């Protein structure tokens, strides 16, 4: 009653069942045929529930689109320094790290042909590494061996994607470099394996030959890869109604002023005054923009400065905990040019790529930023501009764009001598442009 | 010296002066960048026809160029009764390559000011085969309010007054 | 191009297989003999060359008997035969402005 | 063969230059110098076989401007019937004058 | 501003708890007491004022 | 590859062949005994499961740097493996291999270049490796329990090769054991693994005082100012050989997790180092914030620093912090 | 059977251009718009059509609109064959194209794999790194010179350098070809790369991209740098490995199956690319309305009251910014100097006050006017500074928000905090409308005519009163006289003006209290000044004699001595005096200049010169 094509089988039941042992050990020994057997069962076992009630989705359309299965978590492995050559067609359970991707190139699942007769729309299958061709004409009784052309952009192709992996350096003995292996996906597990997360893959094994000379068919140290059947990572919300009833009693409570004051500090000392600004900053108004004139946003910008070591970072880390989409600043990992406006030479095509800044990247959060008495004055130059027009104007010879930035900020300075050194005008301690005082 | 591409050689690419055989530059008062390039223009007149050998070939091109300039004293024109070494920021030797220091002045003059003031406002009043000819006579008459031998012929004899 | 004197017909081959029989050929490598090959360029002793030029250079192919004897920076003195090799003018067609007579010293 | 860049004068700014090719002819050799601004009065011949190697092979053609004449740096582009050519011929009427 | 540094941070206070259980780890006789931490402040006073000679 | 199996799906006669050098060629389809010799021939293709495959791994050797002559630099050599001696070598193994010798042809551009060059390797036969918890070792654990003597004999144990300074040799042994600070359970990742820094300019070659401790302490990697600077202190992506490039080559802190980071030369490459010291003193942000990825790994390692003074001696009558350049990294 | 199916969709399309597509009769919206689409075309001769997806969906109720997504990628030459059939029956060198637009659903670039082949899918994104304009072929008449080379062959596909089908006589075929330039029409194109938008990027996860060929009149219409939409036909492309000099990843693993064609054994790979047809970039009585509004009387005061609601009071500053917003004259003397194009007015004042409001007002109100802070004074931007060599070219021009104020009023603040080098650089940029550069490469003369407007800061935040502005300007001397007067904003702590400004500000940030009535809109002011710019008012009266005396009276005042102030208002300022005077007459649409109009020009500078003098 959902129509999906995927059954994520735990596949740790055939050892927990008295039968199906020989099935279970054939599964770890011929894993291309046995899935092809099992895909016939689930469609027929679906018919075994369809034959009960004949009022179940018209008995045709959920019987034409095929389904598929996904065995996973089968057995265990330990890494990559165990991959012996005898492991030719087995299941492997990797634990590693995805690094970078590529867009989809197409596959050859069906071909098309037409020679120079008036009309010939045959569609030859391949299902091999070998496209087979005719050498005689067609669609007539007397026409010679004609020139058969290859109208390529007519026959349909599916997706395919290759993804590079490197193992996570798990208990490596402080001398070995973590090496690489690649991936190949076929189904709609594309665009869900984004690069940069912990991974646990469940895949089979395969090896291919390579052409030694680029223009001959001669070949012999092979290259292998794996073929994923099911992947798993390292580990508008669907708004229900019991939450809304639970928050409304909480919204009915007078104590929410202080109940939210106490709940942001599971360990922090009291300091009630900064709890108002930090809470209200995340509760950041809205964009009360008129149609003609105005363009006012309700965003604010609190700051703290003074005594060092007052959990300055962990409070900010706590804010990063409660925000699902935000940014974290760096210690001099960015500059006047290292924020946006990029001319970087990527290792895939050596061409242009404009990657956004961390400021525009927090479109839907709070930018956390630090070391402002130690930030250089070649930079600390665009944040005035985002403080006025909510934008970044890029002055690059690639392009011109006044792209906006719907983002919010807090500041966390540091003293110079030792302290906030009172009975002094404290503004002379923290050096800062009196324009950005405004 | 513009550098080579991959299979090329360190060749020699000129800038301003070697193009301008009979022309114009400007040095007024780029105060920070004064000590940078002034050691390259006062050896264009002294060591006339100058060229150089940085990291390449030792040649010498020919450039019989002409210099004009429009320098600017620090503030007003009579910043002092004290002399010209007090007035400009240049020193003597680079100043001494020139021929004459034409200087301007005006404080207060009734009749001289209108002789500019009445003069300048009339300039702002200066804002099909027969018609292509007739616009030209209009274009000829508009330069000929006092007819001071207009530019249709005047530049043309200069070029063979120099060659 | 190592016999130093006689320009014989070369054998443009690495290893033959299947002599005139139906036997798969085997090769004994303990009874196959080897030799080494090392080129080194020699500058000019830059005191007796008079001041009108940078130092020039030529090169020399020696054999096993005096390899690893030449540390870079030694006042060396070699003696050998003067020798040209290589086809200049025919191995490519039209051959315009390409020397094809390399100076070599196959010495001792 | 002088390759040509667009001079960054009358151009909607903030962008890149563009490239062409000029093939001069016999009595038009080395008239210009490497660096001034010029203008050409050529034709527009598009001869190539169809082999190109910075991009892939395609049904694409490349342009070649064979020039016919050349004049120099012009200035004060406001005229209508004069000062478009350095005519500079002073023979019967001009030289007598 | 003559010789000394620091103005008694709790970050120094939590560190003196850290090294105490460290020395209670190496010399574990299950005696986490006043004398065990008396070994600890014994080290912070001799590390400090190494400049006073 | 050592054996082959082509199937033509008509006769099923799997044609076998010996494996030659690294480049070879498949044969035709009209060569067999049943599926051949007719008007229909089965079209050959390969098979994986019917093709037995072996192990293979390549390594390079250098020389001991003590038997090298006064002259030239040492050179490499190529070695191979077969059988099952595989996965038994390591980078940094002071070892020896016994094996048999053969040269190899080059089979590429053999006429103009590659006249009779040889570029041999050696083929391996044997490896004789050298110099490598209540399990037949408890007798020496009792020797510390029976004799006792924690605060002084162990103080004289580590680094007995100096004059005096029992206070500082005691300050380090407590940090060589560490331990889990507190199993916090909830999301309160507390600071652990305190870091001690030194300063002063003795003439007793202060470098081999500290670094001698590091080369006997567990997993404590040596570093200096040159080389793995504060940008290459973490991991990065670099150039590699013709095999899989853009690997994540590391520095020290991505491999010396939960150990000893014994640094010297603190005034060296400080534009990257001053970021690098804060980012480990800050808990858990050892990352690669590059244009390749934005993944972040752990941080659990102690720091032992030795800052060198300004010119001559540090003037004790003058103000301190005249020679260390980080106030905010130190006093808090 | 599909042959008549394409013939079925041919006439069914044709009758749609025969039937009505118009619901409202004579309330606007004339019936039978497609015949008007023919008739507009037979005048300006552009060779396009423009059909929508709505009216073909709501004709067959999806009986055809679902068919056409899965025919035209194969049946390109069917709809276009039909419109050729209908034009002969209707109209009397002809090459066309089919331009759909406005499908409902808009996807992103990460959703294009399987069903998307031969489909029609609108795609958003942003564009970067264009290329040039070269020609394509689509049809030739090349043939071999065996007997006769006049065979107009077929199939100009992706490898079209071999016309070898059906020779004319019994001759030698595929022996040659001669691609003449004389008979085969071409079409012009460019190849561009796109990129994903900024409000969708999940993380900084190397945002992927693809390429797209646009081939009709779509050429040079995607300006690089905008959020842009597209047509939608997806396409694969090979490389055939032609007769040119050549023939990490396991790429082409799919292509190992693609071996053994009738030509040589290789591996023909593939890559998904894009073909477009039509670009877009989302991101009367009104002509009579001007003729009524030009015949008003108080519209000088109506304009000055209707500038911006973000300020209250101070009509003096409001009169200035309006005149800057319009343009004056620029045409000048023959053979030589081009004079000033406009007026430039700055305003000084204490920061965090009403100074920021005009700056916020104009940058969305003016045509293509840009805003910079100018603190980045050493890299580029304000200071025009050449970039270093990259990808084969040193000495290229740079950006900077100065040479792009063409029909733009650039705005820039905080003159105190920059260095001393730019202070002569923009000083050169003020007098004549060009700048020059010859930095490490050839000389350059770019004529960027401009209109600056500034807001710097006083020396202490508070303006001195008994002194002059000569100390509080915090600049040098000659750039002051190169400028006009600044109309300094003063402040006061008065107990009445605060409460009214409080009530003035609270209705502003109301969610909705739009009770203030500006008599003009944003746009109907915008077209009004667009009516105002297109005159050239010339003085003709004898007030030239009235002009010259008052300045001659004026200059004898501020020259307080032979050794007094060098704020000597010289012959430069007669030019701004008259070029303000044509500008204010360009407000009230009078071509002659009265002596009464320049009277208020004088007291604009009388009130300025008392704000000059102590």
């Amino acid at each position: 009653e959902l129509g999906t094509s995927n059954l994520n089988l735990d596949a740790r039941n055939l050892l927990a069942y008295k039968q199906t042992e020989d099935l279970y050990h054939q599964l770890l020994n011929y894993p291309q045929e046995v899935i092809s057997i099992m895909d016939q069962t689930i469609k027929d076992c679906m018919v075994s529930l369809i034959v009960d009630n004949n009022l179940d989705y018209d008995l045709d359309e959920i019987e034409t689109k095929f389904y598929k299965v996904r065995p996973y978590n089968v057995g265990s492995c330990k890494g990559m320094r165990e991959l012996n050559p005898n492991d030719i067609d087995k299941l492997i359970n990797l634990k590693g790290l995805v690094l970078r991707s590529t867009p989809v190139i197409p596959d050859m699942k069906v071909a098309f042909f037409k020679c120079n007769v008036c009309d010939h729309t045959m569609a030859v299958e391949i299902d091999r590494g070998v496209i087979q061709e005719p050498a005689r004409c067609e669609r007539i009784d007397c026409n010679e061996p004609n020139s058969m052309s290859l109208i390529h952009n007519r026959c349909s192709f599916a997706d395919k994607q290759v993804i590079k992996l490197q193992e996570t350096p798990d208990f490596v003995p402080d001398g070995q470099t973590p090496h690489s292996i690649s991936l190949c996906v076929y189904d709609e597990l594309v665009d869900s394996c984004r690069a940069g997360d912990r991974i646990e893959v469940t895949g089979t094994f395969r090896s291919i030959p390579i052409r030694a000379n680029s223009r001959q068919r001669v070949l012999s140290l092979y290259k292998t890869y794996v073929d994923v059947v099911h992947v798993k990572k390292v580990s508008v919300r669907q708004i229900t109604d019991q939450d809304l009833a639970k928050i409304r009693e909480v919204a009915a409570r007078e104590d929410l002023y202080s109940l939210l004051a106490r709940s942001i500090a599971p360990s922090i000392y009291e300091l009630e005054d900064v709890k108002k600004g930090i809470l209200l900053q995340l509760f950041g108004g809205t964009n009360k923009t008129f149609t003609k004139g105005g363009r006012y946003r309700g965003d604010i910008n609190i700051l703290l400065c003074g005594d060092p070591s007052t959990s300055k970072s962990q409070i900010l880390q706590y804010v990063h905990k409660i925000t699902p989409r935000g940014v974290y600043t760096s210690g001099k990992g960015s500059s006047a040019v290292g924020l946006t406006a990029y001319i970087t030479r990527d290792v895939d095509t050596k061409q242009l790529v404009l990657e956004s800044g961390a400021l525009v990247l927090s479109d839907g959060g709070v930018c956390c930023i630090d070391e402002f008495d130690k930030m250089s004055d070649s930079t600390r130059s665009v944040l005035h501009e985002v403080m006025e027009q909510q934008t970044i104007s890029i002055a690059k010879a690639g392009i011109i764009t006044t792209l906006n930035a719907r983002s919010s900020i807090l500041a966390s300075a540091n003293p110079i001598g030792s302290r906030y050194n009172p009975n002094l005008p404290v503004t002379e301690n923290i050096d800062l442009p009196p324009p950005l005082l405004s | 010296v513009r550098k080579d591409p991959i299979t090329k050689e360190w060749t020699l690419e000129g800038g301003a002066l070697v193009l301008a055989d009979k022309g114009v530059c400007l040095i007024d008062e780029f105060d920070k960048m004064n000590d940078q390039d002034r050691t390259s223009i006062h050896e264009a007149m002294e060591q006339q026809s100058i060229s150089i050998s940085k990291a390449g070939i030792v040649t010498t091109l020919q450039a019989r160029c002409s210099i004009i300039a429009a320098a600017n004293p620090n503030g007003g024109r009579y910043n002092s009764t004290l002399p010209l070494a007090q007035n400009v920021s240049l020193t003597e030797p680079i100043l001494s390559r020139f021929d004459i220091l034409c200087v301007v002045r005006d404080l207060v003059d009734e009749e001289a000011d209108e002789r500019l003031a009445t003069f300048v406002v009339d300039s702002h009043v200066r804002s099909q085969l027969n018609a292509r000819q007739r616009r030209l006579q209009r274009q000829r008459k508009k330069e000929e309010e006092i007819s001071p031998i207009p530019q249709e012929l005047l530049m043309k004899y200069i070029h063979y007054a120099r060659t | 191009a190592t016999t130093t004197l006689t320009t014989r017909i070369p054998t443009p081959a690495i290893y033959p297989t299947e002599d005139t029989e139906g036997n798969k050929l085997t090769t004994e490598y303990g009874y196959s003999t080897f030799i080494d090959h090392q080129r080194i360029t020699v500058q000019e002793m830059p005191e007796m060359a008079p001041a009108g030029q940078l130092p020039r250079s030529i090169d020399v192919i020696l054999d096993d008997d005096l390899v690893d004897k030449t540390k870079p920076g030694d006042r060396v003195n070699v003696v050998g035969v003067f020798k040209s090799l290589g086809a200049g003018g025919m191995n490519q067609s039209n051959s315009n402005t390409l020397i094809g007579f390399k100076t070599l010293i196959l010495g001792n | 063969r002088v390759t040509l860049q667009e001079a960054p004068g009358t151009v909607p700014p903030g962008r890149l230059p563009r490239h062409r090719e000029v093939i001069l002819l016999a009595d038009l050799v080395d008239v210009s110098k490497p660096g001034e601004e010029v203008e050409v009065t050529g034709i527009y011949k598009n001869n190539y076989d169809g082999n190109l190697n910075a991009k892939n092979g395609f049904p694409v053609f490349a342009t070649i401007i064979e020039a016919n004449s050349i004049k120099r740096r012009e200035g004060n582009t406001a005229n209508e019937g004069e000062e478009g050519l350095d005519v500079f011929s002073w023979t019967e009427e001009e030289e007598r004058e | 501003s003559k010789f000394s540094f620091g103005q008694a941070t709790p970050r120094t206070l939590l560190g003196i708890i850290r090294l105490s259980q460290a020395l209670a780890k190496l010399r574990l006789a299950d005696m986490v007491d006043i004398d065990d931490v008396e070994e600890a402040l014994r080290l912070v006073r001799v590390s400090k004022e190494s400049l006073y000679q | 590859v050592e054996v082959i199996a082509y199937t033509c799906d008509q006769c099923g006669y799997e044609v076998f062949q010996e494996v030659n050098s690294r480049t070879f060629t498949p044969l035709s389809e009209c060569t067999s005994e049943e599926c051949s010799q007719n008007q229909t021939k089965g079209q050959l293709f390969m098979s994986t499961r019917a093709s037995k495959f072996s192990a293979f791994q390549e390594c390079k050797i250098q020389e001991l740097s003590q038997q090298v002559p006064v002259g030239h630099i040492p050179r490499s050599l190529n070695i191979h493996v077969n059988g099952t001696l595989v996965r038994s070598l390591s980078p940094g193994d002071i070892v020896d291999v016994t094996g048999i010798f053969l040269p190899a042809p080059y089979t590429g551009f053999k006429a103009l270049k590659a006249g009779l060059l040889t570029e041999t390797y050696l083929e391996a036969q044997f490896v004789r490796q050298h110099k490598k918890l209540t399990s037949d070792v408890e007798e020496r654990v009792m020797e510390l329990i029976t004799s006792g003597d924690v605060y002084n004999r162990l103080a004289k144990s580590i680094a007995p090769e100096i004059y005096g300074n029992l206070d500082v040799k005691k300050a380090l042994l407590l940090l060589l054991v560490g331990g889990v600070d507190k199993r916090v359970g909830d999301g309160m990742k507390i600071r652990g693994d305190i870091n001690v820094c030194l300063m002063g300019d003795p003439g007793v070659a202060k470098s081999q005082l500290l670094k001698a401790i590091c080369k006997i302490s567990p997993r404590g990697v040596y570093t200096t100012g040159k080389g793995s600077s504060g940008v290459g202190l973490t991991a990065a992506v670099m150039k590699d050989p013709v095999t899989d490039e853009m690997i994540l080559e590391g520095g020290a802190l991505v491999l010396a997790d939960n150990g000893i980071c014994c640094i010297d030369e603190f005034d060296k490459m400080d534009e990257s180092d001053r970021t690098a010291i804060h980012e480990v003193m800050e808990q858990q942000t050892i990352s690669i914030s590059k244009a390749g990825i934005n993944t972040t790994l752990n941080a659990r390692t102690s720091i032992l620093a030795a800052a060198n003074p300004l010119y001559g001696r540090y003037n004790p009558r003058l103000s301190p912090l005249d020679n260390i350049n980080l106030p905010a990294a130190l006093l808090s | 059977v599909d042959d008549v199916t394409g013939e079925k969709v041919r006439e069914a399309f044709e009758q749609f251009l025969e039937d009505f597509s118009v619901q409202s009769t004579d309330t606007g919206e004339v019936e039978k718009v497609y015949r008007a689409q023919i008739e507009f075309m037979k005048i300006y001769d552009l060779n396009t059509i423009y059909i929508d997806y709505q009216h073909l969906s709501m004709r067959e109720n999806g009986a055809l609109a679902m068919a056409i997504s899965e025919q035209y990628y194969r049946f390109l030459p069917f709809l276009q064959k039909g419109l050729r059939r209908v034009v002969r029956k209707y109209a009397p060198e002809r090459v066309f194209q089919i331009s759909f637009f406005n499908l409902p659903t808009v996807h992103r670039i990460r959703d294009i794999r399987s069903e998307k082949i031969g489909s029609l899918l609108s795609i958003s994104g942003t564009v970067t790194r264009t290329s040039e304009v070269r020609p394509e072929l689509y049809k030739a008449s090349f043939t071999c010179d065996m007997c006769r080379a006049i065979v107009d062959n077929v199939e100009q596909s992706f490898k079209y350098t071999e016309p070898t089908f059906c020779p004319n006589p019994s001759c030698e075929n595929r022996a040659f070809w001669t691609l003449n330039v004389t008979r085969s029409r071409f079409l012009d194109w460019q190849k561009v790369r796109i990129q994903e938008n900024a409000n969708e990027i999940p993380t900084g996860s190397m945002p992927r991209t693809l390429d797209v060929i646009l081939r009709g009149d779509s050429v040079e219409r995607a300006k690089p740098g905008d959020r842009c939409k597209f047509t939608g036909v997806e396409i694969v492309v090979p490389d055939v490995t032609q007769l040119g000099l050549p023939g990490k990843t396991t790429e082409g693993l799919n292509s190992g199956v693609t071996g053994l064609r009738s030509l040589g054994v290789r591996d023909l790979t593939y890559k998904i690319s894009f073909l477009a047809c039509h670009v877009i970039s989302i991101g009367s009585d009104e002509i009579n309305e001007l003729k009524e509004m030009v015949k008003d009387e108080h519209i000088y005061d109506k304009l000055v009251r209707s500038i911006a609601p973000a300020v209250f009071g101070h009509e003096a500053v409001k009169k200035g910014i309006l005149l800057q917003m319009l343009g004056g004259v620029h045409k000048s003397t023959v053979e030589g100097i081009k004079l000033r194009g406009d007026i430039n007015i700055c305003v000084v004042g204490d920061p965090s006050t009403s100074k920021s409001q005009f700056l916020k007002y104009v940058v969305g109100f003016a045509p293509r006017s840009v805003y910079t802070s100018g603190k980045a004074s050493s890299a580029a931007g304000l200071t025009a500074a050449v970039v270093r060599d990259e990808e084969g070219g040193d000495y290229t021009i740079e950006a900077g928000a100065l040479m792009l104020a063409d029909n733009g009023i650039c705005c820039i603040d905080e003159f105190d905090k920059m260095d001393i080098s730019d202070q002569v650089a923009i000083h050169e940029a003020m007098e004549q409308q060009t700048i020059s550069i010859a930095k490490a490469g050839i000389h350059a003369t770019l004529n960027a005519r401009t209109s600056i407007l500034a807001a710097a800061n006083p020396v202490g935040g508070r303006y001195n009163r008994k002194l002059s502005l000569r100390g509080n300007l915090n600049m040098t001397a000659p750039i002051m006289s190169r400028f006009d007067l600044f109309f300094v904003i003063l402040d006061d702590c008065n107990e009445k003006i605060d409460t009214e400004l409080a009530s003035h500000i609270v209705d502003l940030h109301m969610k909705r209290d739009e009770a203030i009535e500006p008599p003009f809109s944003a746009e109907q002011l915008r077209r009004y000044i667009k009516y105002a710019r297109t005159f050239k008012p010339i003085l003709t009266k004898e007030a030239r004699s009235y002009l010259v005396e008052k300045y001659k009276e004026l200059r004898k005042d501020d020259a307080q001595g032979f050794s007094r102030s060098s704020y000597r208002i010289t012959v430069r300022q007669l030019e701004s005096m008259i070029r303000l005077s044509e500008a204010i007459a360009r407000a009230n649409c009078v071509d002659e200049i009265t002596p009464s109009f320049i009277a208020e020009a004088y007291d604009l500078l009388r009130q300025s010169i008392i704000r000059v003098d102590v």
